[PDB]
């Protein structure tokens, strides 16, 4: 079952008839984390290279 | 894709719903308003001649 | 007299300290809409040895696993509700700031008055007579004392003092011979400092006031109490019925009053060994729970928190070292009635402390106040047609005890 | 001023309405529908069962 609105604000509604839709939400979030990088030092075309 | 094109005069989405309007829909009142002032105007004057 | 100034005069405060010192960690979110309204933690496991001087030994008299379990609970409200007549409340305040700032001290007031008469109440430990005040050093340091010889590790251990008992240890402060530093301390701002004897002392204006209750005659213990593991295994609290008491009272033992069994003496939990305190051994004490009468032939029924464990097929779990049985004499601590505000001390694995989120109302204007790590729900309605407008404040405890060997009451000693 | 919603169910359409009493700190929902019934004809129905 699927029917859950999440927080369905219940806002003030002024209106008259209505539509059947549910309503879902994404969630965007930001983090630092500790990731190991690899330098490649191939001398051909270039050299440095992280 | 679908083979149908969509024409709209002014079209916005305000709750939900697809809410679409022209050029005639903001002035029907003071139309039929006008319209029944001069019918009332009419009948009356027509009433009594002198 | 009719210009009134727009500035309100400042008002009067408690501290709080017990709120900050407990833990609020263990018991954090935990009870939900799913776990219900208690929840349980487990508890340590304990094991005996055998002594015998052969191997092939496959099969003999092994030992038991029993386990055992702390429950929480929740508490009542905490409300405040206000009600005025809208025209004269807003003639002269406007939009109600100025009621704000008395009803969240009020509250969290509340929360802590209740907190601390909940560990006076569930509180085993005691030292020292109720009479004497504290005044010298070692009044301090007992508690400390006490506590690391139990064997109690895990954790910080606090103390906590009425202001004036503080001023006096800080004029003895004064005295001192050598530490320049601690004598312009003291002599400048009358502060101790952060640790005081081993443990860590603390001053509190705000603390729980109790009477002892009225009791006379030679008590003793008329029937042989159950006190065995699998009994007590989940409150650590026994009831036990007194006789020779005073023929008819109402109110006989009050709530948080110390009986003391004189025979039987604590032992340090690990090593399974008697305490000595010096020149004596230290007996064993109990609080009592609930307000106790005397019936005719003085039969006084009495739940204690704090039990004596001397169970004979789990030897693992005691923690006394004889059993008690009929005919045994016991005291109560204290005078007869008189009335005294007690100092505290406890580890931090005492007891616990949690709120409980609360859903907002349907249809009512509401909004969330967070003060000192507390959050109070306040409501707003108009119900009525006195033109009489509503506000509510709201906030819910839940409480719990872990283990009562580890904190109790303290008084001086002469 | 009552916090309400519209749920769907066959082609019906049902009013919900949630609010609470204050004072006893009670919640409370209702769902609302109003049916209208009218019979046209009389001579164009009936009941059929099994002749002998």
């Amino acid at each position: 079952p699927t029917s859950l609105d999440v927080t369905s604000m219940t806002s003030w509604e002024y209106n008259w008839f209505g539509a059947d839709v549910i309503y879902i939400a994404k969630y965007y979030e930001v983090r630092k984390e500790s990731v190991d990088v690899i330098s490649y030092r191939h001398p051909i075309t270039g050299e440095i290279a992280t | 894709h679908i083979p149908l094109i969509p024409v709209y005069g002014k079209r916005w989405f305000i709750d939900d719903i697809e809410r679409v309007e022209g050029h005639i829909a903001k002035a029907m009142d003071p139309q039929r308003l006008y319209n029944l002032q001069v019918s009332m105007l009419a009948d009356t004057a027509a009433q009594d001649p002198g | 007299s009719q210009i009134v100034l727009k500035k309100f005069l400042p008002g009067f405060m408690s501290d709080l300290v017990l709120a900050k010192t407990v833990d609020r960690q263990l018991l954090a979110g935990e009870i939900n809409s799913s776990t219900g309204d208690s929840v349980s933690f487990k508890r340590p496991h304990q094991f005996s040895s055998l002594r015998t001087p052969t191997g092939d030994i496959s099969g003999q008299n092994k030992n038991n696993l029993i386990s055992g379990k702390a429950t929480g609970r929740v508490g009542n409200y905490i409300t405040v509700a206000v009600e005025y007549q809208q025209l004269e409340e807003a003639i002269k305040l406007n939009q109600l700031e100025e009621i704000l700032a008395p009803v969240r001290q009020r509250i969290v007031t509340d929360l802590e008055t209740e907190l601390a008469h909940f560990m006076m109440n569930n509180g085993a430990l005691s030292l020292g007579s109720p009479n004497t005040p504290i005044t010298k050093w070692s009044d301090v340091a007992q508690t400390a004392s006490f506590l690391k010889d139990l064997g109690v590790n895990e954790g910080e251990n606090y103390a906590v003092m009425d202001p004036w008992s503080a001023q006096r240890l800080a004029d003895a402060q004064t005295g001192l011979h050598a530490s320049d530093q601690l004598v312009r301390t003291a002599w400048e701002n009358a502060q101790i400092p952060t640790n005081f004897g081993g443990i860590r002392a603390l001053m509190s204006n705000g603390l729980a006031s109790r009477t002892q209750g009225a009791f006379g005659g030679t008590l003793t213990v008329k029937t042989q109490p159950t006190v065995t593991y699998n009994a007590v295994k989940d409150s650590y609290q026994f009831t036990v019925t007194l006789t020779g008491a005073t023929a008819s009272v109402t109110g006989f033992l009050k709530a948080g009053d110390q009986v003391k069994f004189t025979n039987t003496y604590w032992l340090q939990q690990q090593t399974k060994q008697a305490l000595y305190n010096g020149a004596t051994p230290i007996s064993f004490t109990a609080t009592v729970t609930a307000d106790a009468n005397s019936d005719s032939g003085g039969d006084v029924t009495v739940t204690l928190s704090g039990v004596p464990i001397y169970d004979t097929t789990n030897p693992q779990y005691n923690s006394v070292s004889r059993q008690v049985e009929a005919g045994d004499a016991v005291s109560v601590v204290g005078t007869a009635s008189q009335t005294m505000k007690p100092n505290l001390f406890y580890n931090k694995f005492f007891c616990g402390l949690g709120s409980i989120p609360l859903p907002k109302l349907h249809s009512i204007d509401s909004a969330v106040a967070t003060y000192e790590g507390f959050s109070i729900r306040v409501h707003k309605y108009a119900d009525g047609d006195a033109n009489v407008q509503k506000m509510r404040f709201d906030l819910l405890p839940a409480y719990v005890c872990f283990n009562p060997h580890m904190g109790g009451q303290f008084f001086g000693n002469p």
